[PDB]
């Protein structure tokens, strides 16, 4: 679950079950010793404060897996990532996916 | 011949619902309409409605809508294409609904319309 | 500007009815939904559920009975009650608001849509540990 | 060619050539099945269950996952195969759950060959030598009695064969007025045909993406069945334009009041009941049938003084159209996402 | 319509053997012939050979015999009589065999001959 990239490069972090219907993916990240922190709340939407280049997979693609594209990474990007998928077909995921840690050189 | 066997008399409570069957035999049941009609003494006749058994296409009298229900059962086998059962489930009984009921079939000539009812049931009297 | 303040004992005996409270900062408890999240160490979190007044009080159907969420509009706090603390119940717990949204894929009048959730802000935590 | 100073009485109600046409279409319908394949080995115990979906406990899904034993190319080999079916073609037999097809207690069943289509083509009827065909070229003609404007013909014009239990589709439309026709309007059980002037569009679709699956029944046999469904599990429906429907109903209410008193209140109701395919209008679209609820249309009233109308459908596979005695028909599942657009022409 | 889907480009070693499929759809595959033809730059076209898929009766160009091999596969079901796959296994490769290849079908009129090739593949270039 460990992905290492050079700082300033691109990275892809995948999580969760393959798509069955339309989905609403939600991305959290977790610095060590903190609370969680939202980055992406819709399929490809972000709130204020978080910068760009945190791309997400569009929710209409059928039979793919939730991805998170971070281009021009940094050491402040060193945090655990969490998918939260909301399929229209599968039931409510009361637990999250798997925590993949993004570590940088 | 045309045979129209109803069921016998029955006594029901007010506010109840009665179910009169009508078994028809001797003809192609899929081809002719079935009319339900009634008789109250000192009121004359009153038309209730009709049903086509090919799809069960119904039509009710207006002043009794919501209260009456007509269904049918075809006979599906390659041996008996003749007999078929009409029903009538009449709901919301009053003592004024005490009456004699009939299931009838029209005449089969070319100038026969639909309401000149040729063949008649033996009549079923229900008292509330 | 909000920040939430969890509060609980931390060291809990087994088979004990646990409760936690959560203090607010600025935004009153009426205005927004409320939610609790647990997380074991080195694990993914489990969203325990959400609470709000007027029927918006759904639980995780995993436990669904030994947990009771509530609000305090008089004191402006968020209350959790629990029943029967077990060994796996040792986890860090979080009070947090959430915001909904209608993910819609077809004819709205045919219920061809649903409501996602996301916890916009977070708490600070309380390391509940069960022992004897 | 036209004919003059001529008075001829017509009748559509004591007319023939609808009788033998109703014969001939069902005759060609049966001619289109004797090459096709029976499903006599298929009526078997079905282990069915709910389709993979977030299920609502109070509403119901309309797709069932059914696994069952089936023969192979070889006799001694049996196999385990699954497919999907609508709720409206299986019933429960009797703890556990086991279903079966509804026709398999009472009739045989035939798959349609997926070569043949079900779109209409225009049929021109013609008469042999020694007969002639007449045509009333009058504008206003309620359907009975003399017609001064007539002309002979050798062959009839384009007639596309549709199947619609209500709301006759893609038909020929009137010249200027909206016309209503009957045999005896004061008789009620006789129907009323409503040929309205301007066509009104309908969209109809099933939005679900559909995969078929071939199943070899035996030696050189074949069978098609609904395999996987990719995407959002949705519900088929139809749409019409709101204001067009309002204006056309205004036209037909304008035309009705000649017959029923000028100071008359006229309203509408949904149909009373009966078979599933007479409570709706029942049509075919892309070679697949629809039984689609019509209560969102006939619910209005009328006084003597961007939106649409959506309406939900249902999809059956096995039919008994014209209500035969032991004859049924399976309909093959078709790929993709199906929509079609038709000009609504008349009413019944 | 007539659709002639080939396969894409490929690079092979000298002395090898390449295999090009040609899937034809939209017509009765058992009824018409299939020709292969080639294009070397600065050489013009060169005929290769033909195949009738009814039995796979082939005929090759003389100065390439012993090298080319043509087969076919019909579609045998009562549902899809249209599509059929022709093949070409070209053996004994040289770099001079670097060329663009085509599978073609003739015209369907009455005065259509056999070599006036109406329908054409999209072209498959092989470089050695
Ligand atoms: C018969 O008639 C009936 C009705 O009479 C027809 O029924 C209709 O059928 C259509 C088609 O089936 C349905 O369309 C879907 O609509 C939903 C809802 O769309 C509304 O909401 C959108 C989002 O809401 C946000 O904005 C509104 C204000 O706009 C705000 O109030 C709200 O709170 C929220 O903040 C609006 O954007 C949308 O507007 C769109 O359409 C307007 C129409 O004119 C146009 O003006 C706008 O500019 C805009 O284009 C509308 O208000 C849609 O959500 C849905 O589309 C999504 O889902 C499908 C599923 O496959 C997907 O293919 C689409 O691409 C789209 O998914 C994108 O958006 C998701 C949003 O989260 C995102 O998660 C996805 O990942 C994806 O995002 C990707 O692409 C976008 C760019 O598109 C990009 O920004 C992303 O970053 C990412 O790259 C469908 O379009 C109708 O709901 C339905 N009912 C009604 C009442 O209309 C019926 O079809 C007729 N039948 C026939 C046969 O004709
Ligand atoms: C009222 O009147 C209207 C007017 O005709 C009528 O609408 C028409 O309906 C028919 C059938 O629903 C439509 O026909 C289908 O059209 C699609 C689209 O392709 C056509 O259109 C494009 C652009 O317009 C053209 O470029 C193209 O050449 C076509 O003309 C076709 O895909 C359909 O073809 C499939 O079905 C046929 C049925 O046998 C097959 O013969 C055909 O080969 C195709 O099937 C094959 O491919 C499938 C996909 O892989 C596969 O699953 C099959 O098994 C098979 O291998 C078909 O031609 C027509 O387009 C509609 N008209 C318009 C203008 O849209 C209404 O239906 C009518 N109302 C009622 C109730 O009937
Ligand atoms: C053709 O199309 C028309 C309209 O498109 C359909 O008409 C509607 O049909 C439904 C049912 O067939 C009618 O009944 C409604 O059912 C709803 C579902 O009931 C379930 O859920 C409730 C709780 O939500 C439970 O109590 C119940 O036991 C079921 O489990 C009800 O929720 C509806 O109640 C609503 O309206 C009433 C009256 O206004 C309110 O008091 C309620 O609070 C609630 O808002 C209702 O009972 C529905 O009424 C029909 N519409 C109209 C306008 O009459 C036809 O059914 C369709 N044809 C066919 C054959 O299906
Ligand atoms: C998968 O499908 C399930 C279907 O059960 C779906 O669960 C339901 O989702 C809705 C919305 O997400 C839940 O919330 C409801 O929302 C409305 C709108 O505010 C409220 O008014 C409702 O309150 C009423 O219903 C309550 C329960 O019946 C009553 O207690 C209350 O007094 C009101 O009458 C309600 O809060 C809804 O609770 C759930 N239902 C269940 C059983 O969980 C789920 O969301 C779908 N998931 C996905 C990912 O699609
Ligand atoms: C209709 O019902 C049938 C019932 O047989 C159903 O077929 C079965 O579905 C399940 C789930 O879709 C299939 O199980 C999968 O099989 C594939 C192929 O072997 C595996 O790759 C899958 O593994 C994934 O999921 C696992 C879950 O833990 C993961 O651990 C793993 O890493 C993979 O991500 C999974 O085991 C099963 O094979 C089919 N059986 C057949 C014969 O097809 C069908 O899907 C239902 N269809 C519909 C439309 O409802
Ligand atoms: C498809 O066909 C197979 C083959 O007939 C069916 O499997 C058989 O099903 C019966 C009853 O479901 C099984 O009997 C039971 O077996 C269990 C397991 O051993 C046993 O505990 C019970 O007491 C009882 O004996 C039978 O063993 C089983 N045979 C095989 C080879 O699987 C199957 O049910 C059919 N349907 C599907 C959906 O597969
Ligand atoms: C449908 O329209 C046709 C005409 O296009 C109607 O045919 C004719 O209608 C007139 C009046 O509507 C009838 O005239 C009446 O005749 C009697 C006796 O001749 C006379 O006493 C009356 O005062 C009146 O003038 C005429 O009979 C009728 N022709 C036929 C053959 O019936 C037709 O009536 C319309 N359909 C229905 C069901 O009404
Ligand atoms: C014509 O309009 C009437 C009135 O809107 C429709 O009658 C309604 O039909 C629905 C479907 O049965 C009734 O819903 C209820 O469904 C539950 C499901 O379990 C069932 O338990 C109830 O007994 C009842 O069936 C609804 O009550 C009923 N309304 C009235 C006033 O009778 C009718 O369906 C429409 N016609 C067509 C063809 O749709
Ligand atoms: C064949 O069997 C089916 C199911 O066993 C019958 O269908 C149901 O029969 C029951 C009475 O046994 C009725 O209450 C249901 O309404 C029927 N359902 C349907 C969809 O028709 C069917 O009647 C039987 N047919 C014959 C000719 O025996
Ligand atoms: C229905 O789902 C199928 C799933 O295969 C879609 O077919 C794929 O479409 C994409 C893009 O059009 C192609 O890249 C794939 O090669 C197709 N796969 C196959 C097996 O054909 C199909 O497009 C979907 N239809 C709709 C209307 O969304
Ligand atoms: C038929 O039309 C009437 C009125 O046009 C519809 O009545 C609606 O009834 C609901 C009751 O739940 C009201 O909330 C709506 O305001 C009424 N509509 C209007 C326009 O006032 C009725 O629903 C229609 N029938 C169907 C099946 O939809
Ligand atoms: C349904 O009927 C309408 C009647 O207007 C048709 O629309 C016209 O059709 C003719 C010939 O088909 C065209 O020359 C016109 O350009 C059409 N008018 C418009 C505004 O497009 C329509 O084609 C018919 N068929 C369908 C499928 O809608
Ligand atoms: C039916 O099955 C037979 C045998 O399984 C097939 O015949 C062989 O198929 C293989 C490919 O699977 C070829 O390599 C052989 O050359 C074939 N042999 C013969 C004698 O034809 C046959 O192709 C299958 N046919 C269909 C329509 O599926
Ligand atoms: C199966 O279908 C029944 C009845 O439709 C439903 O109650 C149940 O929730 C469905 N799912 C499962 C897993 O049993
Ligand atoms: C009914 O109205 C029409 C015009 O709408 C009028 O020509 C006709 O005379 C009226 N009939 C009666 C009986 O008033």
């Amino acid at each position: 679950t460990f992905v290492s990239v050079a700082p300033g490069q691109t990275a892809r972090i995948t999580c969760g079950e393959e798509s069955l219907g339309s989905r609403s993916v939600i991305w959290y990240q977790q610095r060590p010793g903190q609370a969680p922190s939202l980055i992406i709340y819709n399929n490809n939407d972000r709130p204020s404060g978080i910068p760009d280049r945190f791309s997400g997979s569009p929710g209409s693609t059928f039979g793919t897996t939730a991805t998170l594209t971070i281009t021009s990474v940094e050491a402040g990007d060193e945090a655990d990532y969490y998918c939260h998928i909301w399929d229209s077909r599968r039931p409510t995921n009361w637990v999250f996916g798997e925590g993949t840690t993004l570590i940088v050189l | 011949q045309v045979q129209l066997v109803q069921s016998g008399a029955v006594i029901k409570t007010p506010g109840s619902s009665v179910k009169i069957s009508c078994r028809a035999s001797g003809y192609n049941f899929r081809d002719y309409s079935i009319h339900w009609v009634r008789l109250i003494p000192d009121k004359g006749f009153e038309w209730i409605g009709w049903i086509k058994p090919l799809w069960g296409a119904v039509s009710y009298a207006r002043q009794l809508q919501g209260r009456v229900s007509m269904t049918r059962q075809l006979s599906q086998d390659p041996d008996d294409p003749d007999w078929g059962v009409a029903y009538m489930e009449f709901s919301g009984l009053t003592p004024a609904d005490t009456a004699e009921y009939f299931c009838v079939r029209r005449g089969s000539c070319d100038y026969c319309g639909d309401f000149p009812w040729q063949y008649w049931g033996q009549g079923t009297v229900v008292v509330v | 500007q909000v920040h939430l303040q969890e509060s609980g004992p931390g060291l809990v005996k087994p088979s004990e009815t646990l409760s936690l409270t959560c203090n607010v900062s600025g935004t009153l408890v009426r205005d927004n939904y409320w939610s609790w999240i647990r997380q074991p160490l080195g694990k993914q979190p489990e969203w325990i559920g959400y609470v709000h007044d007027s029927g918006d009080t759904n639980y995780n159907p995993s436990l669904k009975s030994r947990v009771h969420l509530s609000l305090d509009k008089s004191k402006n706090l968020v209350s959790l009650r629990l029943t029967g603390v077990t060994a796996a119940d040792s986890a860090i717990y979080y009070c947090a608001t959430t915001k909904h949204g209608r993910r819609i894929y077809g004819v709205v009048a045919f219920k061809e849509w649903f409501t996602y959730f996301y916890m916009d802000v977070w708490g600070k935590g309380t390391s509940v540990t069960v022992s004897s | 060619i036209h004919l003059e100073n001529v008075t001829e009485e017509f009748n559509m109600w004591k007319n023939n050539m609808v009788e033998q046409m109703h014969t001939d279409i069902i005759s060609l319908w049966d001619q289109s099945l004797k090459p096709c394949v029976k499903l006599t080995p298929l009526c078997v115990t079905l282990q069915c269950t709910n389709v993979t979906n977030n299920i609502t406990d109070d509403m119901r899904g309309e797709l069932k996952n059914c696994s069952f034993n089936m023969t192979t190319e070889l006799r001694d080999k049996k196999q385990k195969v699954y497919s999907l079916f609508y709720r409206l073609d299986v019933v429960q037999i009797n703890s556990n759950k086991e279903y079966r097809l509804i026709n398999c207690n009472t009739s045989a069943i035939t798959q349609a060959c997926p070569k043949v289509s079900f779109e209409p083509i225009p049929i021109h009827y013609c008469a042999p030598a020694g007969f002639a065909i007449l045509k009333c070229k009058d504008k206003k003609f309620n359907g009975t009695g003399p017609c001064p404007s007539v002309s002979t013909v050798q062959c009839t014009h384009g007639i596309k064969p549709v199947v619609s239990t209500q709301l006759l589709l893609n038909g020929s439309l009137a010249e200027e007025e909206v016309m209503i026709r009957s045999e005896n309007i004061t008789n009620n059980a006789k129907n009323i045909l409503v040929q309205f002037n301007t066509p009104v569009q309908i969209n109809c679709t099933r939005p679900n993406n559909n995969t078929r699956k071939s199943i070899r029944i035996g030696p050189g046999q074949a069978f098609y069945a609904t395999g996987d469904i990719i995407g959002d599990i949705r519900q088929a429906h139809c749409n019409v334009s709101k204001a067009t429907w309002n204006e056309t109903l205004g036209k037909v209410v304008k035309q009705l009041r000649k017959h029923f008193g000028n100071n008359t209140i006229i309203r509408f109701a949904n149909s009373s009941g009966g078979d599933l395919e007479v409570t709706t209008h029942s049509f075919n679209c892309g070679g697949e049938f629809f039984y689609c609820n019509t209560s969102g249309l006939f619910n209005s009233t009328w006084i003597s003084n961007n939106d649409s109308i959506t309406l939900p459908c249902r999809i059956k596979q096995i039919i008994n159209m014209w209500q035969r005695i032991g004859q049924a028909m399976y309909a093959p599942p078709i790929q993709g996402v199906i929509r079609c657009v038709s000009n609504i022409t008349g009413l019944i």
